[PDB]
């Protein structure tokens, strides 16, 4: 497998 | 980043209990692939647009939207491992807090890494916008 998080996930404000 | 282009198979949804990990991706793709599987029914054609906006996804008939999901909501994108032609991807409801894991059947192990990278590409552009005070383009 290749994942990935993503770091803007909920940074909404 | 140009918005890059997909023609793919869905192969359904199913709830997963936290946002990120594959654990959870790799047990929510299993499910999705059963049902979809015991269906008896072709899957819809489904057209991914990735960007750093987000993923566009247009049924390929009509080119009607099915879904613009925000980068904002997706927290998770993979190829599986042990379904390795599907691309899914987490990302919470627009409309509450549940989180989807999304499954699309690609023609090949090699699409559906194809569309995994692109997907993490938008990830990283979207973060970099994120950190100057721009709107994701």
């Amino acid at each position: 497998s290749i994942n990935f998080d993503n770091p803007v996930y909920q940074k909404t404000t | 980043m140009e918005g890059m282009v997909f023609s793919l198979k869905y192969l359904g949804m199913t709830l997963v209990e936290r946002p990120k990990g594959e654990e959870l991706s790799a047990a929510a793709v299993k499910r999705i692939v059963a049902t979809a599987k015991a269906s008896g029914k072709k899957l819809q054609k489904v057209t991914l647009k990735v960007s750093p906006r987000g993923i566009i996804l247009t049924d390929s008939l009509t080119s009607q939207l099915i879904e613009n999901v925000s980068i904002y909501r997706i927290s998770y994108c993979t190829a599986d491992k042990m379904h390795d032609k599907v691309f899914a991807y987490i990302a919470q409801s627009q409309q509450n807090e549940s989180l989807e894991c999304h499954a699309f059947l690609c023609t090949k192990r090699k699409v559906a890494q194809a569309v995994t990278l692109t997907v993490a590409q938008a990830f990283k552009v979207a973060f970099e916008f994120w950190q100057v005070s721009l709107v994701p383009r």
